[PDB]
């Protein structure tokens, strides 16, 4: 009788990083938002939770 | 006058082999640019110089 077994596994990870973008969360940021998005936000009838 | 011959023979063999290899490597680079930084993982001097 003969029994012969092999197992093999590899894992590789590679990562590259390049520049990060940050946004300061100042109050004037609302003025930079797209107008159709802005009116969509402030037309939200928050009296309806489903909305 | 009678003749008898008897023989018994037995042989047994067992053999076991095991092999195990494990490798781990971790590399990290900061600064330069990330694309050249990935080049140092070649381990090749010109790419290290390029970083």
């Amino acid at each position: 009788s003969l029994r012969n077994a092999e197992n093999e596994f590899t894992r590789i990870q590679q990562s590259i990083n390049l520049w990060s973008l940050r946004l300061p969360s100042v109050k004037s940021l609302r003025e930079l938002m797209l107008p159709h998005m802005r009116q969509q936000l402030d037309e939200l009838n928050v009296n309806d939770p489903k909305a | 006058t009678g003749q008898l011959s008897a023989e018994a023979k037995a042989k047994y063999g067992e053999s076991i082999s095991s092999f195990t290899q494990y490798s781990n490597t971790h590399q990290e680079v900061r600064g330069g640019d990330g694309a050249k930084a990935h080049g140092v993982f070649s381990g090749k001097k010109e790419d290290f110089q390029a970083w």
